[PDB]
């Protein structure tokens, strides 16, 4: 009941994107209650939540139709025969037409400035869901593992900030860790200490890079010095709770979705967030 | 103006001639050529060399190097180290990255003498000015002295990664 949220480039997070999608013409406009219903249960286009699958149309004149969004257009963009894209007997397909292609957009607008922007191709509503339901378990276990560790440092009087590091390969927990800050030793953040038990456990021919493939779960947002790490230990994925406030993978910086660091790695936000608000935050 | 830093700042050709021997010392040992001395009081307290190919450890630049070894003489004198670090002068051949300028900002160093620029990945401008950013939460801001021994110091990446690839 959390969701995950990317953290997308500066430049990126503010653009409208679309992609390929098959549409189709409603003829016979009295099929188009049972049309859609027949339809958006075969290609449920989870990915796109936003599209309202009717398009209305107007004629010059006031002649209204309608088209229906059918189903995301595979990597070969040639035109799709009615046959072809909606299975039978799953969808009774009279009332439709020749299917076209169309450009729809591909995320859901944030801004107003953007909805008005993707309305313009495809309408869409103002006010995703990223991953399987048993990955989203893997995470779920992870995180939990990662509050579970924030905790043990806030009884002891740490930074209450945890951090796992997860193989997505076998989903097997690589390193648990949290804050060690102290007073002799201050740079002892959630996210240094993982790499450092990481690059101890690794063989005798082993590239620096040592944490190329792997995904990291914090509490709370990195700190700048952390978040570089990362980017200098090239990991593969990050999952964080809630922000940081000096947070270096979204709130001040987005180091992850840069073309000038040689490295660059996806970021979501907000994993069992609800949780990690009242973690403490990096640094 | 900080005593410490007045006095260390003097022989500032003397920390740079070792900073550059040491990044000699990390070249011919397969290192990214970075070195670097922290200075107390015309005292060296830590020094460190790039150590990222020979930990199989890439967070072991020479500044975070040096950090542990003046957390380590704050400790067999006893001394905390919030009255050592804000005294103290770095004297690094290469403008510190993005990750190593919040080190330092976190550790309330208070001044840096750099060499060449860090086009690759550098926070005192030439990427992100770490340095000089308003991170409330992230230390303390520290100014720069850049360009001491530039030429040396940039002939030594020059003739770093035209031997990496040719
Ligand atoms: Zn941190
Ligand atoms: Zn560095």
């Amino acid at each position: 009941q959390w969701q995950a949220l990317p953290v997308l480039s500066e430049q990126q997070s503010g653009a409208v994107e679309l992609i390929l999608a098959y549409a189709a013409p409603v003829l016979d406009k009295r099929q188009t209650s049972r049309l859609l219903r027949e339809v958006s249960a075969v290609y449920p286009l989870p990915a796109q939540p936003h599209l309202k699958r009717v398009r209305p149309s107007r004629s010059a004149g006031g002649a209204q139709s309608s088209d229906l969004l059918l189903c995301l257009a595979g990597p070969s963009a040639g035109p799709r025969s009615l046959a072809e894209l909606l299975p039978r007997p799953a969808v009774d397909p009279r009332g439709l037409g020749t299917p076209f292609l169309v450009p729809v957009p591909a995320r859901p607008p944030l801004t107003r400035s953007q909805f008005e922007e993707a309305r313009a191709h495809w309408p869409t509503s103002f006010h995703g869901q990223l991953f399987s339901t048993q990955e989203r378990a893997a995470m779920q276990t992870h995180m939990e593992r990662a509050v579970c560790a924030a905790q043990r440092a806030a009884a002891q009087g740490l930074r209450a900030v945890g951090a796992v590091v997860v193989d997505p390969a076998s989903d097997r927990v690589l390193a648990t860790g949290h804050d060690c800050s102290s007073v002799a030793s201050p740079l002892l953040h959630a996210v240094m200490v993982c790499i450092d038990l990481v690059a101890q456990g690794q063989g005798e021919d082993s590239l620096p890079y040592v944490c190329t493939g792997y995904d990291l779960y914090v509490t709370r947002e990195p700190c700048v010095m952390c978040a570089m790490a990362l980017v200098h230990a090239r990991i593969q994925r990050v999952f964080y709770g809630a922000p940081s406030p000096d947070g270096a993978l979204g709130t001040l910086f987005r180091v992850h979705a840069r073309p000038d660091l040689n490295h660059r790695f996806q970021v979501f936000r907000g994993i069992l967030e609800d949780q990690c608000r009242q973690l403490d935050p990096d640094p | 103006p900080d005593g410490p830093c007045v006095v260390s700042v003097q022989e500032t050709e003397k920390w740079m001639e070792e900073a550059m021997r040491m990044a000699k010392e990390a070249l011919e040992n397969i290192e990214v050529p970075v070195g670097c001395l922290m200075v107390y009081n015309n005292e060296v307290v830590g020094k460190g060399r790039n150590e990222v190919n020979q930990t199989k450890n890439a967070t072991r630049h020479a500044e975070m190097v040096a950090i542990d070894q003046v957390l380590d003489w704050c400790h067999q004198h006893g001394q905390s180290p919030s009255t050592v670090f804000e005294h103290t002068v770095l004297y690094v051949t290469v403008e510190p990255c993005i990750m190593c300028a919040a080190a330092l900002r976190l550790m309330k160093i208070p001044l840096v003498v750099y060499g060449c620029q860090n086009e690759r990945f550098g926070g005192c401008g030439s990427v992100l000015n770490i340095a000089s950013a308003d991170l409330p939460n992230t230390g303390r801001p520290f100014q720069c002295i850049p360009g001491y021994r530039a030429e040396e110091a940039v002939e030594l990446l020059k003739t770093f990664y035209k031997q990496e690839n040719p």
